[PDB]
RNA sequence: UCGUGCCCCGUGUGGCGAAAGGGAAGCCGGUUAAUAUUCCGGCACCUGGAUGUGGGUUUUGCGCGGCAACGCAACUGAACGCGGAGACGACGGCGGGGGCCCCGGGCAGAGUUCUCUUUUCUUCUUAACGGUCUAUCACCCUGGAAACAGUUUGUCUGGAGAU
RNA sequence: GCGUGCGGUUAACAACCAACUUAGAACUGGUACGGACAGGGGGAAUCUGACUGUCUAAUUAAAACAUAGCAUUGCG
């Protein structure tokens, strides 16, 4: 893993128009099911480019320009603010709170449903891939479309070997022995 | 209609001059037994102009207001036709065939093809042609 | 309509398939019509409608692919784009 | 000459891991396995690189897909949704 | 006849900074001779395929060749290979062309809408 | 070591001040003549058919050029 | 020069940590009681610096040639940027090259020889560093392919241009 | 020694060079013929753990442990 994945952060361009980026590569991920994308943007207060890293929404390829914005279009792989987009429309990688770039519906397979609108205080109803439903601010971005890579858990692991190999880039405990096949001195389930 | 005519300006777009304009002398389409194939007899710039700004003294204008030409038997795959044209008679018939077998003929036609386009250039006129393209 | 149309094209008149033979018919000026298909490179399109421009001819953007272009053509393979030069007995033309 | 005649390329696992696992896994390494039309070139070359990652050998494009076809039919009924809710919104 | 060898060095793994090749000697021996990694061709930084008339060297081997062996004479030249350099050129040249198209455009909309208004 | 097969250019060689000795191979097997100068970098063979012509190179040879013949065994 | 100031830029923060990772460059012959890619002889290379000579460029000021892929001993290039190299898994068969093994002829030497064996065995070698001529992939030009073609042990390639 | 315009697919022919497999037949010795070496005993069932794998170094290698699959709970 090289950089992690977030949007970029919230500054004036975003805030009131669009700017334009590059997708470069689409790379795999370590430890994650899902591939990330290499996007290219312009800095508009220098000449150098910058690169960020993203969750590669399901039909993003190389050579795409995406939109990140207010003003951006309603299109996959573009990041709008959540009330610029309609109800029923499902995004990615949504910010909890405007400017923490992106922490709701970012693995592989996984999407947020924009339930509603309240703009009297600027809120918007969502839908968590867990069926929760939450209230987040309105100026809180998201990448329009579906995670890629679902359908991962659809294919059984079958190997003790597949398994090994899936846990040990994760670093999660494998394998895994059982409380009641321990001692007592181990385990409140042992014996 | 036929585009590629005299006068016509075209991008070069393989060689030692990928990028440069170029203004067609000669289309040849039939082709010749050297070239069997549509090409063309074009005259361009090698090293454009550099820019002139307000407070520059008249002893840098003159010397950044060069002009440094080239001469070129190209095919019409390496070409990108602009719709921009140069007329010019004083490129009128300044190569043929024969030039480019001869490296004097090359040279005067270099030095005709350069005072033409540096009293263009200078006339403040088609600044397009005289423009570098940025790629 | 336009798939009749070039295929009566195909058995009438006079075409040229794929891009360099395209180009060539554009560089002659005898292209009367020019068909690009819809999963066309952009810059190859752009380049194309450049030299319909220069050239004076039509385009018709084929909204199918390059696969469905080379069968409409009536052929086995793909087809990006192709320069009819002859209408023969069809108005494709006329449009 | 079919030389099996149910398992396929779940051969591979011999009798091993159970005739529905073997069957469950199958269709999932058919369809990962398969080479898939370029919706770009138009040729027959693209393969899966990665989980979700689809590759083209000709035109050398990198698409981002579901994890063992190119396209998922939610990101299709998405994609169809997204286009129609877009032209409301224009219109 | 003595057809075996030994590391003409104090590292006695087989790493990949310890490749050697077999000679034989004017002595009339058989020797080890411990050679560097193999040179990599550099490549297109738009494509990635091999640049070709560039050699292949270690990354400190291209400061003792000069200029017109690590370079093609064109632009983008031994950066570049010859396809990305006419794609830019086509690309940089109709997008030019389509701004100014769009330019005019706006400026006659602007003009019809200036019209409107009055 | 370098190879030159131009006698101009072995003459101008030979007279460049860093030529410090000069030497002369004769193979009899091979019928042929070799003219070796030592260089500061380089040794530099000139490859010729015995002849008297190249037998007479040594006249056009400079003089302060110290000039000999190699021996058949190599005594260290 | 109101002479004792003004302008530009943002990227941060140091050190240790691999005699198997990365990495600038040396080969052969000989030599000691004991060291040797370290010594001796011959023949090289790398890095850095200073400053000459020849050659090159230039009165069309910063080269010329090739349609092109590109080539040629040179052939200006600060800030600021882009890219490449360094820089990368495991396994399977296929092809090229070096070394080894094996077969035949020849010179020289050695052994066998009651009988046989034009016999059996041994030496017959060529380094680093350079020049020059060539070597799969790939790329370029012409041209436009169905009666589809080319093609690998392995079925891939082609109007996005194949043979 | 090359450039065209033709004409022909019995080269289905000549010359030179080359290595290892496979099959078939006769003859012949025999107490032995994979002659030493090298090298599965096989089968009918029952219990048991799915399998590959791991542990009590120095008395226990297993129906123990792990494994893939399955089920439940908590967390926006
Ligand atoms: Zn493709
Ligand atoms: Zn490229």
């Amino acid at each position: 893993r090289k950089a992690p994945a977030k949007f970029r952060p919230l500054d004036y361009a975003e805030r009131h128009g669009y700017i334009r980026g590059i997708v470069k590569e689409i790379i795999h991920d370590p430890g994650r099911g899902a591939p990330l994308a290499r996007v290219v943007f312009r800095s508009p207060y220098k000449y150098k480019q910058i690169t960020e890293t993203f969750i590669a929404n399901e039909g993003m390829y190389t050579g795409q320009f995406i939109y990140a914005g207010k003003n951006a279009a309603l299109t996959v792989g573009n990041i709008l603010p959540l009330s610029s987009v309609p109800e029923g429309t499902v995004v990615s990688n949504v910010e909890e709170k405007p400017g923490d770039r992106g922490a709701l519906g970012r693995t592989s397979g996984n999407y947020v449903t924009v339930v509603g609108h309240n703009p009297d205080e600027g809120k918007t109803r969502i839908k968590l891939p867990s069926g929760a439903k939450k209230v987040v601010p309105s100026s809180s971005r998201g990448m329009i479309g579906i995670v890629a890579g679902g359908g991962r858990t659809d294919k059984p692991l079958l190997k003790a070997s597949r398994a090994k190999h899936k846990f040990a880039v994760k670093r999660n405990r494998w394998p895994k022995t059982r409380g009641v096949a321990m001692n007592p001195v181990d385990h409140p389930h042992g014996g | 209609m036929k585009f590629l005519k005299t006068s016509r300006v075209c991008l070069v777009t393989r060689g030692r001059y990928a990028g440069k304009k170029v203004v067609i002398i000669q289309p040849v389409d039939q082709g010749t037994k050297s070239h069997p194939y549509g090409h063309a007899l074009v005259a361009g710039i090698e090293r454009y102009p550099s820019k002139i700004t307000r407070r520059m003294s008249k002893a840098r204008i003159e010397k950044r207001s060069k002009i440094k030409p080239f001469i070129k038997v190209i095919n019409y795959n390496h070409l990108m036709p602009t719709r921009y044209t140069l007329e010019l008679e004083g490129l009128k018939a300044v190569i043929n065939a024969d030039t480019f077998k001869e490296p004097s003929q090359r040279e005067e036609a270099k030095k005709t093809v350069k005072k033409v386009l540096e009293d263009r250039y200078n006339s403040g006129k088609n600044r397009w042609f005289f423009t570098p393209l940025r790629f | 309509s336009i798939g009749a149309k070039l295929a009566l094209v195909i058995k009438s008149g006079k075409v040229v398939l794929g891009y360099r033979s395209t180009l060539k018919a554009l560089r002659s000026g005898k292209a009367k019509l020019i068909l690009i298909a819809a999963n066309t490179p952009p810059l190859r399109k752009s380049e194309l409608e450049y030299y319909s421009m220069m050239s004076k001819t039509p385009v018709h953007h084929y909204s199918g692919t390059n696969i469905e272009l080379g069968t409409a053509c009536g052929k086995l393979f793909r087809c990006s784009t192709m320069a009819i030069l002859d209408a023969g007995d069809s108005d494709i033309l006329a449009d | 000459s079919k030389r099996t005649k149910k398992v396929g390329i779940s051969g591979k696992y011999g009798t091993r891991y159970g005739a529905s696992l073997r069957k469950l896994v199958k269709k999932q390494e058919v369809t990962q396995h398969a080479r898939y039309t370029c919706t770009f070139c138009g040729k027959n070359s693209v393969r899966r690189t990665a989980v979700g990652i689809w590759s083209c050998k000709s035109c050398k494009k990198t698409m981002a897909g579901g994890a063992y076809t190119v396209s998922t039919p939610a990101a299709a009924a998405m994609r169809s949704t997204l286009r129609r809710l877009r032209e409301i919104t224009e219109a | 006849a003595p057809t075996r060898v030994t590391y003409r060095r104090r590292n006695p793994y087989n790493t990949t900074s310890n490749r050697t090749r077999v000679i034989k000697t004017p002595g009339g021996q058989l020797r080890v001779l411990h050679i560097k990694k193999r040179g990599t061709a550099p490549k297109c930084g738009d494509c990635g395929i091999k640049l070709p008339g560039i050699p292949a060297l270690r990354p400190r081997e291209y400061a003792t060749i000069s200029k017109p062996k690590k370079t093609v004479q064109r632009a983008y030249g031994g950066s570049r290979c010859g396809n990305c350099v006419r794609d830019r050129i086509i690309r940089a040249f109709l997008i030019e062309e389509q701004k100014i198209v769009k330019k005019v455009l706006k400026e006659q909309s602007q003009a019809e809408k200036k019209a409107s208004k009055k | 070591p370098q190879e030159v097969s131009d006698i101009k250019k072995f003459i101008e060689i030979c007279r460049r001040k860093d030529a410090s000795s000069a030497r002369i191979k004769k193979n009899p097997k091979t019928q042929q003549i070799k003219f070796k100068v030592r260089c500061q970098r380089f040794l530099y063979t000139l490859v010729l058919k015995d002849s008297d012509k190249a037998e007479k190179l040594k006249q056009s040879l400079p003089p302060n050029l110290q000039i000999k013949d190699v021996p058949k065994r190599n005594k260290r």
